[PDB]
């Protein structure tokens, strides 16, 4: 029974729920930053904080760093589409704290809202490690160890697989290289009121939402909070 | 991610069979090529920068109807995504002919460009002119009929490299459709 | 994959550049050690059930206690089922023993492999053991080549020092 | 740098696995391939007077519009800087035909050419004029062996396709 | 497009609050300024080919190696590609003076426009060795006053730092 | 702040960039602006305690319930704590006066409005008729321009807007 | 990030000199020890797994204080830490055999490694006694001086290789005191 519409074996990526929620998805996940924005350029200034580019050619290929990357993450297999859309269930649950009814139902259907909400809060809280800064050698060694096991999401058998291909023509990487270094000069310092709106949520992103137990790690946050922010849990992959 | 050595093993894991004695005597054939494997990249990487530029200008002088305003070449903006675009298409298919197989360009470009370019509004016929004009610039360069240089090593047989080639140019026109 | 192909190519990948003079380095090794190195993969597949008949009875000549009542062999067909994955981790290295890396070692057979044995209470050790028997049985004659044996003594190692 | 020993013993870091028996394969081909081309690179340091020279008229015998004032090549302190440069840019593949690849190019030569001559107004194009002649000095006589100048045609115009 | 209207509303639009008494002083800044940021527009509204064909080759007049073999403008409908690119350009700055600063050259002209004369191995700064020959022209006799030759130098040196 | 000002060098600061023809558009309008809008900033110095002692007892007597028990005014010292804070307050709604933009209403007046009255108990609702008694006010009898008075109930009830 | 063959280009660079051919003797002395060295990093790699499983179980059968109520390897929350980082240190000293130079050691884990460990706490008079192992596990595996392992290659000598792992093996020593 078959010669119809349906396939046997096609290549989708699941996660669909028709083609009238696509629409419903993307335009409440750019409400997601619609919200998340009103807290760097809310006062009416557009900060220290946001400086998409550092000198002329670095502000219009930083576009380009945006939606190839949009475009990276969407050639993902039909494993690592379904693994996500598991896992905006669970990592974006943890980020409302009060479980309630309203935004249980659209968080755990609206796929592209549960991965624009759990990292537009990593943005209103100052807590990648693009905001983070050490004081300590002891500070400092422990947060980049972590940083070196995250790559193990991106490298898992000895080949790269693409998903932290950094560029795509013969010099894009290059101008990749020196924003990074810009961007802990521009999150230097942020003001004199930030390294405590810095340091004090990076002690209530990891102990809350990951690991519930375990109370050693909880105890290190207490002391180094510069690799409670640079650890990224959150299966994106990098 | 896959490679001529590769697609022995995973064809015969499909029949849970050993890999023999006459089915890999024919991976010893591309050993027994395997410096006129190595002898023919050097003739296109070496000339990549020429030849993107080769065939963004020429696909344009018998088709100007895109670089006119409303076009799809004719911003400098527009025209920069194209020296991108068709840039990494050639960095691709670099890959495939050290690799022997045709599975680098399949899972790092050819996934959702197809449904970009119905997004983006990009034709399929001016496209496919762009990679035909490149596959007979290969055919040129990794044999010694090409227009200036000619890369002047001990020759013998070029053209089971040639129609190789040919079989991984030709399928970017398969997904750009 | 992990051949010497991928994991050079893939590089390139991950800084958006053509092949270089690094690259191509790479392959004229692939060209020098394949007249060597996958040649011991017909003799592999050339008797197999003749070797892994030697490594299928030498776990339970060492290890009696698996052939009990209330543990892994209690009747015939888990000592019969119980070779069929002996025969996997063959079939898996003369796979690695052309495309020359690791490749599906470590993404067919060590892959997953923590989790599945602890469940169904099967030992690694009882895995591990019945094949580092088959390390001892090499040599130049009637083996391969004295620098083609060590292409290989590599790959039963790559699973005990992954498997331990 | 971005050697071929230099690569896969960073791409063993970020999984934090051991050197497998595949990166291995491709430090044997190093040596099956410095056994001709280190032999190409005490000539250029036979020479590294010669080749500049030669390179440095070939920027000014079809550039000759330099010598207008306002312009890159004004009087002989610009032109002997003129010369300096690509002395810089034959020591800079004096290092790629020793090392094993492409390393010291992509960090110091060509990180940062995009804007060293758009700023400074340097005319780019005289750049690649002036080694595509030293390219063409190649023979079967007179040189280097006939697969040692396989890879000083490499990186010769490997810098002629970076700035390109 | 930047401009003195959609910047000081996209400025609103940011912190998601409503438009604000900032934002009615700098509407009043081109409430006053389009007597003369008007008004050099149409200098230029009848004058397309005159200004292009003496200042385009001269360019080609100060560069005497752009027509050889092997080179850029060996024939005219490659000297009407070089002539249809300064067509271009001020073409775009009508377009700037007419909305309310630099953002249709910021979108249409020099965003990603340093790399493709690059690749095109074209002179980058021979486009600006023609706009400097234009940026001369502007006086207060024969034109429109030195009150609005600060708007045709206000995109015309914009220009020639968007190529450095 | 907030001002026109540091609006569009924040502007060209959020891509970094330079301050462009429309940033030196947008404050020339100031020009036609503070020749007119800061001769409202001195109605405020002249009337420091004439025109708080007027309006805020009313407040008192349209809102006569802060006399109850649980209320503000239950003391002579919350008499005087009312009357300060308008104090506060008319100096910062001219100290957005003075510099043009919405800056010091948002610095100091607004920035965390919604939780310094409500556990403090204080109404809200007074703040509105604090202002419904000054806003009705603005005539060009007996005080000076309207030019000067496009904007002043545009703060004043806009601060009631904020606190709404 | 180092190696061998570029040590050698930086020193060209203190006086912006070049490298001929009594400069290459240093580098010759690398490239005519080729199949001695590839035959002594494939021998610590093979039985790495052991020699984690031989250190510091020869940690504790010297010194068994660290399984005491209140030591620093008591519980397997500790155990197993300590069984990581010993095992990151095999894989770093085996680069610096295929490189040539000890560089990859010095950029990733001895940079403030002892300003790491008192702020964990570590007893660092037991840390230099587990890795004297380590510095002598090397030099009798890529001799056969082992008991039961017999890693049997062709004939000649790797003394001066053993020379050299353990000038491998002394910068650990120098980085957790
Ligand atoms: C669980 C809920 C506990 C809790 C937690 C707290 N959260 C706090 C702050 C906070 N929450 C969020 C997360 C938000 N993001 C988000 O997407 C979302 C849910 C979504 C909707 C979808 C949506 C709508 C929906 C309706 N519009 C209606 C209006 C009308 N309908 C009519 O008929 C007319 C026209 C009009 C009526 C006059 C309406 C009735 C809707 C349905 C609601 C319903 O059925 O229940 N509309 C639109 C379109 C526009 N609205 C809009 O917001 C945007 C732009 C984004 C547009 C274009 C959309 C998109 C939604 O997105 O609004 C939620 C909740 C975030 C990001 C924050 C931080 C910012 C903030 O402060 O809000 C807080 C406060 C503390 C803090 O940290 O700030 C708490 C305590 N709250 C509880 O009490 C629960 C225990
Ligand atoms: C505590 C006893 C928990 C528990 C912990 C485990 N975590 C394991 C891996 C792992 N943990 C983290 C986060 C953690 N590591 C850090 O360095 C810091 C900050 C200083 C934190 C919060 C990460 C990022 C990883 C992955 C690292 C990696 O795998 O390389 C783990 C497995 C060990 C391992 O794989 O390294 C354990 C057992 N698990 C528990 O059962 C309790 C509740
Ligand atoms: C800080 C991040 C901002 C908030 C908050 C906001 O509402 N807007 C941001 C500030 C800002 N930055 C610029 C300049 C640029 N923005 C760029 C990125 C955009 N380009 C894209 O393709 C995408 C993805 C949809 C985005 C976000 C880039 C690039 C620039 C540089 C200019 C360019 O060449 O495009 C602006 C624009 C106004 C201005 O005068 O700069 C604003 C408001
Ligand atoms: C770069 C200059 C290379 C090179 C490239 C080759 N191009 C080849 C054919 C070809 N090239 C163009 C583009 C050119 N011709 C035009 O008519 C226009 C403008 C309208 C341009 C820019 C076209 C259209 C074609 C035809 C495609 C075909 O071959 O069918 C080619 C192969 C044949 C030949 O040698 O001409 C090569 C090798 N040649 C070089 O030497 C440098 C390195
Ligand atoms: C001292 C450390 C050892 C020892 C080493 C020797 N090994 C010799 C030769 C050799 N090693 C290998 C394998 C290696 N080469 C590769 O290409 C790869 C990877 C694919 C590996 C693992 C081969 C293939 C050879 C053969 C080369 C040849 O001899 O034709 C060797 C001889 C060279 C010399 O004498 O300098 C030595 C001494 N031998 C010992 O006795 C201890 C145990
Ligand atoms: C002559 C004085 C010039 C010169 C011009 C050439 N330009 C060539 C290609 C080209 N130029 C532009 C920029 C221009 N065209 C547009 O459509 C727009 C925006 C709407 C602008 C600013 C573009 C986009 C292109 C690519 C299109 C194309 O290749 O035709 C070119 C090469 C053309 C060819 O080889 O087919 C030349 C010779 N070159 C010079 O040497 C001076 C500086
Ligand atoms: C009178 C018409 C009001 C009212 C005023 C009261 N405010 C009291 C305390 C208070 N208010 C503020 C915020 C306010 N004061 C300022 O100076 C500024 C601007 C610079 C603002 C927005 C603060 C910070 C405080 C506490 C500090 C202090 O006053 O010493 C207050 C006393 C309450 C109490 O302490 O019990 C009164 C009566 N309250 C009203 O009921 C109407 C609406
Ligand atoms: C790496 C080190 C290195 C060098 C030392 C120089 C090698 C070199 N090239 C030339 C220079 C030349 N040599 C020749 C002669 C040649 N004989 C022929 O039959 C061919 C046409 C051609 C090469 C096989 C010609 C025609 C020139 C001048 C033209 C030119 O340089 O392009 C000269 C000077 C005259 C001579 O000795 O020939 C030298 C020393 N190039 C290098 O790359
Ligand atoms: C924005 C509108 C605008 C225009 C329509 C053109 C106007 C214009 N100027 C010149 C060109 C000229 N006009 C003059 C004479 C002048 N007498 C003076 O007192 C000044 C120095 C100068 C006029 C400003 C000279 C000397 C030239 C040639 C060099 C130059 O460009 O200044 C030409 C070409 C030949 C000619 O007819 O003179 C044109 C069409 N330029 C513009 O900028
Ligand atoms: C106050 C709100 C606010 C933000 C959040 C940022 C949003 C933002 N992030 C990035 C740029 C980036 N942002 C992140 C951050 C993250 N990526 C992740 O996957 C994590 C979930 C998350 C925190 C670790 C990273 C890793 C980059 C580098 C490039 C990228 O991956 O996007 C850029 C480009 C230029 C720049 O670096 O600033 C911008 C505008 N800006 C803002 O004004
Ligand atoms: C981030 C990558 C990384 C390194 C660069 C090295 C270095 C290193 N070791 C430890 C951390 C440690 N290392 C040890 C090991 C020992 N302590 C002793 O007393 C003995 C001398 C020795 C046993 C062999 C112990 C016990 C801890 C702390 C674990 C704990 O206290 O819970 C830490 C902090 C937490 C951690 O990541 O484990 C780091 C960065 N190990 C790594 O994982
Ligand atoms: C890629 C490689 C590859 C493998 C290794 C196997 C891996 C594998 N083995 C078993 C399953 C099994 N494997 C064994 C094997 C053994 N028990 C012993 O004591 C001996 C050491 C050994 C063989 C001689 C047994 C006894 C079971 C059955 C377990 C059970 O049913 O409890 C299963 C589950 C299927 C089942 O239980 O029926 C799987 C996936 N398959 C693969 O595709
Ligand atoms: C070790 C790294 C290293 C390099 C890669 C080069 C690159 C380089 N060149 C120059 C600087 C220069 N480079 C040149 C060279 C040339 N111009 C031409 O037209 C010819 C094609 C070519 C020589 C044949 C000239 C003329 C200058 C001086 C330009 C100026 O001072 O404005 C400078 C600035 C410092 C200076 O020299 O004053 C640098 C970093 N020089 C280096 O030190």
């Amino acid at each position: 029974k078959f010669l119809g519409t349906l396939k046997r074996s096609k290549d989708p990526s699941g996660l669909r729920l028709g083609f009238y929620g696509r629409k419903a998805d993307d335009f409440m996940a750019r409400s997601i930053a619609m919200q998340a924005k009103a807290s760097a350029a809310g006062s009416g200034v557009y900060t220290t904080q946001c400086s998409e580019g550092a000198s002329k050619g670095m502000a219009e290929n930083a576009r380009t760093a945006s939606l190839a990357k949009q475009f990276r993450q969407a050639q993902r297999s039909a494993r690592e589409m379904s693994f996500d859309y598991y896992e905006g269930r669970k990592y974006a649950m943890k980020a409302v704290g009060h479980i309630c009814n309203y935004e249980e139902k659209i968080f755990q259907q609206y796929n592209k809202t549960a991965a624009a909400y759990v990292m537009g809060k990593q943005e209103t809280l100052l807590s990648c490690d693009r905001y983070a800064q050490p004081a300590n050698k002891a500070e400092e060694y422990i947060q980049k160890s972590v940083q070196m096991q995250m790559k193990k999401r991106s490298i898992p058998y000895g080949v790269y697989t693409t998903s932290c291909a950094d560029g795509t023509v013969k010099g894009m990487a290059e101008n990749a290289r020196v924003a990074k270094e810009s961007a802990n000069f521009r999150a230097r310092q942020m003001s004199a009121g930030a390294k405590a709106a810095a340091r004090f949520n990076a002690r209530r992103v990891a102990n809350d939402w990951h690991n519930n137990g375990c109370n050693y790690e909880e105890k290190l946050t207490s002391r180094f909070p510069a690799a409670a922010s640079s650890v990224r849990p959150t299966t994106n992959r990098y | 991610m896959l490679d001529a050595f590769s697609r022995v093993v995973v064809n015969s894991d499909a029949k849970a069979a050993y890999v023999g004695g006459s089915d890999l005597q024919a991976l010893k054939s591309f050993i027994a090529d395997g410096n006129k494997r190595l002898d023919a990249v050097n003739s296109i990487v070496s000339n990549a920068s020429c030849m993107v530029s080769d065939a963004v200008s020429g696909m344009i002088c018998e088709n100007p109807g895109l670089i006119s305003p409303g076009g799809n070449c004719y911003t400098n903006r527009r025209m920069a995504a194209c020296l991108r675009d068709g840039e990494i298409i050639l960095r691709y298919v670099s890959y495939a002919l050290l690799a022997g197989d045709a599975s680098v360009l399949e899972d790092r470009c050819l996934n959702g460009l197809k449904e970009t370019y119905i997004a983006l509004g990009v034709p399929t016929n001016s496209s496919i002119r762009a990679v035909s004009i490149m596959k007979a610039q290969a055919v040129a360069f990794i044999t010694n009929t090409a227009t200036e240089r000619k890369m002047s090593f001990a020759a013998g047989d070029c053209t089971s490299l040639a129609s190789e080639v040919a079989s991984y140019f030709d399928r970017v026109g398969a997904a750009i459709s | 994959m992990k051949s010497v192909i991928t994991t050079v190519v893939s590089a390139a990948d991950a800084a958006g550049r053509f092949p270089s003079n690094s690259d191509l380095e790479s392959i004229q090794g692939n060209i020098q050690r394949s007249a060597a190195r996958l040649e011991a993969a017909e003799k592999l597949a050339g008797n197999h059930e003749a070797v892994v008949k030697e490594a299928g009875d030498a776990c339970f000549a060492k290890y009696a206690y698996l052939k009990n009542p209330g543990e892994a062999g209690e009747n015939q067909e888990k000592i019969n089922k119980c070779y069929r994955d002996v025969d996997h981790y063959m079939r898996l290295v003369n796979y690695c023993l052309v495309v020359g890396g690791t490749g599906p070692l470590d993404e067919w057979g060590i892959a997953g492999a923590r989790e599945v044995y602890r469940t169904l209470n099967l030992p690694t050790s009882a895995y591990v053991a019945s094949i580092a028997y088959t390390r001892d049985r090499l040599c130049v004659p009637r083996d391969m080549s004295a620098q083609a044996g060590v292409e290989f003594s590599a790959y039963l190692d790559y699973l005990i020092n992954a498997l331990s």
